[PDB]
């Protein structure tokens, strides 16, 4: 069966170099173009450029000209996508597809994640307020982090948002619950954030001001 | 190089046909290909060469291409068709392929809900830690597609912000968040901070000041 | 649990006293233990029948002569062109000067530039074949 198997997920640091591969089995690898496609987290598909492995001729879109290098070692039926210095803007999902126009086969995609892997503990800040009481945890590494409200009690109408990568390379998320505006001073609301890698577990109550 | 424009969000009702346009200068001179992609899954082609359908794709998927618009048509749209759709083309001029911006086809299962936006000024503890992080929380909206705009006294800011992707919550409505990480000096330097959140054309705003 | 004893080429109907029934015509079951058989692919239109269907294997399609298979299981058929041509929407067009295509499919790509490395062109390229460069100036005049 024709298959395109890609490299495993990569976790690099800014400035490091990286090269992912795309091994195409089940067909004459030399006479089919291999295109690399970028997909940022939550964004669309971006054609980066193609390569004909027969004679290693390469092509690039204007958005990626001079940003990456595409190479192919046809002796082992493998195409490559190479960086020289990774920027934090390079965190995305990188698919390889067979073809110049019609992409009839797609690899499982290679995930790259560039960040300063020095694991840091999160700082918890409250959000004073049917009103909205919130809990903010910022600047931690790595994932994941779970937030329980009142020791896993308040489960109705509580939401925990997915993490986001700041410009510093450290994560951040907020947890919020829609407590009725009537109940305020009667019951003190408190979150419970637990950062497993840094063994961090800290609670803080959200009160008005 | 070449640019292909498709609307970011198209809604349709169960059983009624959805049309998704892919507009580019003289795209009708090229072959248009449509790719479907679902969460955590590689893109799969649904229509190739303007009108042709691959084996295994339901016959409700339809495609046409003429003039400056290629369009994907889905008769009797069912819930399994709710996914992102990307048009693509290859032009010999420059010999490059280009994807459209992507269209999230939502199959309506609930009424459209306007987003409830909440803006929290930074806590005094964060303010004491020489850190200013304005947070804007969008909740209870549907379909799940919003763009946020950060205003600092009728002025845009884009250098220090990152926003999340809409995710369904307990009551199946969507929710998102936006984090503006400012400086405590730049915080007290401007008059007001508004969080402009646009959803299905309509834009709601929420401002907070010291 | 009881349906596991039905092999490929049958489907499981618990309403039967003999639950394993063979697939009807134009139908196959390739794994076994299934409550239904799939309908054989028909290789219609621009498709052609390579291996006809059976009770345990789906029909396998290839394209008509003037076409070539694309996609898993030959799901698509793109029109063949000649060598030295490429496929554009207006039809099969000859490769422009400076480009070539050695396949009955795909696009034209440019010749390897021998002048970039200071080499003369030994044999002229054509629409079908790439150029062949001469030796570098180091072997041609210095070794
Ligand atoms: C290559 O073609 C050019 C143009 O016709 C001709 O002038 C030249 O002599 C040819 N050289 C060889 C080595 O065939």
């Amino acid at each position: 069966e024709v298959q395109l198997v890609q490299s495993g997920a990569e976790v690099k640091k800014p400035g490091e170099s990286l090269r992912i591969s795309c091994k195409g089995s089940g067909y004459s690898f030399s006479t089919y173009w291999i295109s690399w496609v970028r997909q940022m987290p939550g964004k669309g598909l971006e054609w980066m450029g193609k390569i004909y492995p027969g004679d290693s001729y390469t092509n690039y879109s204007p958005s990626f000209q001079g940003q990456v290098t595409i190479s192919a070692d046809k002796s082992i039926s493998t195409a490559y996508l190479q960086w020289s210095s990774l920027k934090a803007s390079d965190t995305a999902m990188y698919y390889c597809a067979r073809g110049y126009g019609i992409f009839d086969y797609w690899g499982q995609g290679t995930l790259v994640t560039v960040s300063s892997a020095s694991t840091k503990g999160p700082s918890v800040f409250p959000l004073a307020p049917t009103a909205a009481l919130g809990c903010l945890v910022k600047d931690y590494f790595p994932e994941p982090v779970t937030v329980s409200w009142n020791s896993g009690a308040l489960t109705s109408g509580v939401h925990t948002f997915p993490a986001v990568l700041q410009s510093s390379g450290l994560y951040s998320l907020s947890s919020v619950v829609t407590v009725p505006s009537s109940s305020l001073g009667t019951q003190t609301y408190i979150c419970n954030v637990n950062h497993k890698p840094s063994n961090t577990k800290v609670d803080k109550k959200v009160e008005p001001k | 190089s070449y640019e292909l424009t498709q609307p970011p969000s198209v809604s349709v009702s169960p059983g009624q046909t959805a049309s998704i346009t892919c507009s580019g200068d003289n795209i009708g001179d090229q072959y248009a290909h449509w790719y479907q992609q679902k969460p955590g899954q590689s893109p799969v082609l649904v229509i190739y060469q303007d009108k042709n359908r691959p084996s295994g794709i339901p016959e409700r998927f339809s495609g046409s291409n003429s003039g400056n618009t290629a369009t994907l048509t889905i008769s009797g749209t069912q819930a399994m068709d709710e996914a992102d759709y990307y048009c693509a083309t290859y032009t010999g001029f420059g010999s490059l392929a280009v994807f459209g911006g992507g269209t999230k086809l939502t199959v309506l299962g609930q009424p459209k809900a306007a987003p409830s936006v909440t803006l929290f000024p930074p806590s005094s503890e964060e303010l004491q830690a020489n850190k200013a992080t304005l947070v804007c929380l969008i909740s209870d909206f549907y379909p799940g597609a919003v763009t946020v705009a950060w205003k600092a006294d009728s002025s845009p800011v884009k250098a220090g912000v990152e926003t999340t992707t809409p995710s369904k919550q307990s009551n199946n409505k969507y929710a998102a968040s936006s984090y503006l990480s400012l400086t405590p000096e730049q915080w007290k330097s401007h008059r007001s901070y508004s969080c402009q959140v646009t959803h299905e054309g309509s834009t709601v705003e929420k401002t907070v000041a010291p | 649990d009881p349906c596991s004893n039905c092999p490929a080429g049958t489907f499981c109907d618990n309403n039967r006293n003999q639950i394993c029934s063979p697939c009807p015509p134009n139908s196959f079951s390739s794994a076994g233990g299934q409550r239904t058989c799939d309908i054989c692919r028909q290789c219609k239109g621009v498709f052609r029948t390579r291996k006809e269907c059976s009770s345990t294997s789906n029909a396998e399609c290839d394209c008509t002569p003037g076409f070539h298979c694309l996609g898993a299981g030959c799901s698509m058929c793109e029109q063949d062109c000649k060598q030295g041509q490429e496929l554009t929407k207006k039809g099969c067009k000859d490769c422009c000067f400076g480009t070539f295509n050695d396949q009955k499919r795909g696009i034209c790509r440019p010749w390897t530039n021998c002048s970039l490395d200071g080499k003369s062109v030994l044999v002229n390229g054509t629409k079908e074949r790439d150029v062949v460069c001469g030796p570098s100036p180091e072997n041609l005049y210095f070794q």
